[PDB]
RNA sequence: UCCCCCGUGCCCAUAGCGGCGUGGAACCACCCGUUCCCAUUCCGAACACGGAAGUGAAACGCGCCAGCGCCGAUGGUACUGGGCGGGCGACCGCCUGGGAGAGUAGGUCGGUGCGGGGG
RNA sequence: UCGCCUCCUAAAAGGUAACGGAGGCGCCCAAAGGUCCCCUCAGGCGGGACGGAAAUCCGCCGGAGAGCGCAAGGGUAGAAGGGGGCCUGACUGCGAGGCCUGCAAGCCGAGCAGGGGCGAAAGCCGGGCCUAGUGAACCGGUGGUCCCGUGUGGAAGGGCCA
RNA sequence: GCUGACUGGGGCCUGUAGAGCACUGAUAGGGCUAGGGGGCCCACCAGCCUACCAAACCCUGUCAAACUCCGAAGGGUCCCA
RNA sequence: GCCCGGAUAGCUCAGUCGGUAGAGCAGGGGAUUGAAAAUCCCCGUGUCCUUGGUUCGAUUCCGAGUCCGGGCACCA
């Protein structure tokens, strides 16, 4: 649907809180998610003749978008492969789809991380926006222990209107991000 | 009579000179065809009634008279203002 | 490798250059013959 | 940015520049060299319908008929950042072709 | 001995010595200079020699500022050989010096010690020298 | 003829960076959508279409500021067309025409053409 | 050492010698070509699971120091750079007019015709960002072909185009 | 058959002399300071210091045929005398 | 440029005169021994270089692309 929980939560709960905390004059000054770009590194797939198109069609279930097939820009003998035919797997989420993804991630996925004490509170640093990376991709509901074969982690960058990480920290913590105080 | 022995250099070359440069100047009457500049880049950019060949060579597209032009950051243009 | 080209099924020639190992095989291309205007041309 | 400046590919007389606003669409037949604008037609800025692409045809027709009068038969079609599509001035008229 | 650490080119043309100094012509560091009165190439071995004498004099004492630096290579064909067969081998390095160049400079010393030290050095140099102070050499506002 | 905005050229940084204020009636944007045209190596982000609730926050326009950037005399030198001198040489000097570069004073937070919409 | 290309020497047009300084060439690309449509670099500072000090991802700052097969120089993002779509103009018949120039070579070329390619169109396309990757004639070989064919018809063998 | 050299006025073209350090390198003294050496000193990996080697950055000083942000005098050329 | 000869297991190589894929050696285990060899036993390795085709099938027959091996010429 064109409406989801978090989306509602943002408007009818967080929006105001922030206007009250930091005293914004204009609706637009009030920070808002921009996007959540998620990406997998994949140092293999190159070699062992590995098609490994297993990861995108899989990823597509969790993110809800067919991911995009990213490739190496230099040649590195040291670290293998030569520009081009190379490997990496990246998807960009905005609007509803962005929301549905975070909804599930926060409300479900981070729960069944192996350890967990909260998300690292040093991954904005002024440079608004927040990064974190994961190890197991089966922590999401859609992924099952049957489906897996290799445990491919991922990086999650989440980008915002906030120009300082003060006001960005608030936004995420209030949207339901558990931070490791 | 004891002759000292010597070496060699690995140096003695240059290319054929290639006669680059402007071939007609401001206010020289020219016929269509006349090449106006032999150059190795866009040292001059082609203006009014000025074509440029695969080798960067500028040339009159009409029978006219040549004007030059510096446009600072836009560079230098050679034009042919036509007489008629 | 040096190379010639024939208005497939007769005369004419155009002459080029392929790189055998590099993308090469059966070189075919739509070129023009003065031999009544204009067809597909093969190597040889 | 939108550099685009395919208009920089102006080599041979009579530019029909087009500016498309979210709201409207405007267009002028410009003479370079002289640095001079001759004829000029607009969206509701020429007082016309509350639509869009269907308005574009009309502001086209409109531009042309005006210019025809003044001699102008033929030009070149611009809009710089155009993506030549949609809001198309496929008017009768002009001999700029297409 | 005293040479660059790299050069773009290994050998270079001899050239000439138009008058003047261009710059390096006013004091700037220490409180007494040794100035050039004639153009010359000064060789690293000379610079060094002078410098050492300076110190030796006011042994381990004040401070010294060597204001010319031998960047120019000095070629010389092998001994006994005839002409041609390319340029010669590089033997040393020179500093191009032209009248009014302040080649040395000293600080933290008595005028007596200084006067003298410099004189001494002027001897090791293959050109005529003069001693200087700190006049209207203060290009300020 | 005088404002303000929208296009579009010319001058080529005295037009710039950075700061600071302003402007939404009109323009313009951002915006509301993603049915339709058209789009994405994945994304309506971009491109594109249908819109008009909301904002001038962003971007754009207008003002102020010299910290940075840019420009920059006058004077005096360097160098030198041509004429002539000294030295054994490196090189130096006088005449008469030309005359920098650095630097000092100083200046600059642009100017202007055509066409449109609004007082 | 011997031909060719880049730079300097070369004294601000061109040209300029030496067994002067210092490097490259004798290839390469069926896409590294034509057109249309998109896109913008290297670095630097943050921030991010495997992950180096540059693997891929995000954000600022960054007019060009990236890149343009290869030497150098020139040029160049208002593309010559990168990506995609259809393509074969890496055309055939010609060439006003010029550069260069002892000769012979070398180089640029608008425009017209044929029949095409891309574009809505304006237009652009006679290979490649440019300057090396080359070898006169003679003598032969191929494939064509209005030609010649030693009394005639054909052959043999020549010429013509490639 | 007045078009020549040379001269006067106008207009283009230029990268030397000189100068400069904005690029490419070289470079003196000082400050700050990524790494690395080495003393303090321990494997809990940190941590403090260095009249040592040493990027960038700052201040002050320089050098260059194959450096140039800059640039004369002159030189080449066309027009009209 | 033109005519020959060849390709079969990791290596060197036998052959239906179109119906079987094999030596030898290296290689791995087992018997012998004061030993290392030579011995003696057992077990793995097959696009028979390549697509086509003749024929009831093909590994040997024919067309063929391919790579090495020679051989004889030629070079303005």
């Amino acid at each position: 649907p064109l409406d989801v929980a978090l989306k509602r939560k943002y408007y009818e709960e967080v929006r105001p809180e922030l206007i009250r905390r930091f005293g914004y004059q204009n609706v637009w000054e009030v920070p808002r998610l921009e996007k959540v770009v998620i990406n997998q590194g994949l140092g293999e797939a190159k070699e062992d003749a590995r098609i490994l198109e297993k990861a995108a069609q899989e990823l597509a279930l969790i993110t809800g978008q067919k991911p995009a097939v990213t490739r190496a820009k230099k040649s590195i003998s040291n670290f293998k492969l030569r520009k081009g035919m190379p490997i990496g797997l990246r998807v960009t989420l905005r609007r509803d789809r962005m929301w549905i993804f975070l909804e599930k991630l926060l409300n479900v996925a981070l729960p069944r991380i192996r350890d967990f004490r909260g998300l690292n509170p040093n991954s904005f640093d002024g440079r608004g926006n927040y990064n974190l990376g994961l190890r197991e991709q089966l922590i999401f509901p859609e992924i099952t222990y049957d489906m897996v074969d290799a445990l491919r982690g991922m990086d999650i960058a989440v980008v915002t209107t906030a120009e300082t990480d003060e006001e960005a920290r608030a936004l995420l913590e209030l949207l339901g991000f558990p931070f490791r105080k | 009579a004891h002759k000292k022995g010597l070496g060699s250099t690995r140096n003695g070359r240059d290319s054929q000179a290639k006669r680059l440069g402007v071939k007609r100047y401001e206010g020289q009457v020219v016929r269509a065809g006349n090449i106006l500049v032999r150059q190795r880049g866009t040292r001059f950019k082609p203006g009014k009634n000025v074509g440029m060949g695969r080798d960067f060579t500028l040339f009159a597209l009409v029978d006219g008279v040549v004007e030059f032009q510096d446009r600072g950051r836009l560079g230098r243009y050679v034009h042919v203002r036509p007489l008629a | 490798l040096l190379l010639e080209c024939t208005e497939c099924k007769r005369r004419n020639y155009a002459t080029e250059k392929n790189k055998r190992n590099t993308p090469n095989k059966l070189e075919l291309r739509k070129y023009c013959p003065w031999c009544r205007k204009h067809t597909v041309h093969r190597e040889v | 940015k939108f550099r685009v400046r395919n208009r920089i590919k102006r080599t041979g007389r009579l530019r029909l520049s087009v500016f498309r606003s979210l709201k409207h669409i405007y267009a002028q037949i410009i003479d370079d060299e002289k640095g001079v604008t001759l004829v000029s037609a607009s969206s509701l800025a020429l007082k016309l319908k509350g639509n869009k692409t269907e308005v574009a045809r009309q502001v086209g027709r409109a531009l042309a008929e005006k210019a025809l009068a003044l001699g102008i038969k033929q030009v070149a079609f611009d809009r710089g950042p155009y993506k030549y599509h949609g809001r198309v001035k496929a008017l009768a008229e002009g001999a700029r072709e297409g | 001995m005293l040479m660059p650490r790299r050069m773009k080119y290994r050998k270079q043309q001899r050239g000439r010595l138009k008058g003047a100094t261009k710059g390096g012509d006013y004091v700037a560091f220490g409180d007494y200079g040794l100035v050039a009165l004639e153009p010359a190439w000064i060789t690293a071995q000379q610079i060094e020699a002078a410098r050492v004498a300076m110190v030796r004099h006011f042994r381990r004492g004040g401070k010294i500022f060597i204001r010319i630096f031998p960047d120019k290579p000095y070629t010389k064909k092998p001994l006994e050989v005839r002409m041609g067969k390319g340029k010669g081998n590089v033997e040393g390095y020179v500093a191009v010096v032209k009248p009014g160049r302040v080649m040395f400079e000293v600080a933290g010393v008595t005028e007596e010690q200084a006067m003298e030290a410099l004189r001494i050095a002027g001897h090791k140099l293959p050109i005529k020298t003069k001693i200087v102070r700190r006049d209207a050499y203060d290009e300020a506002q």
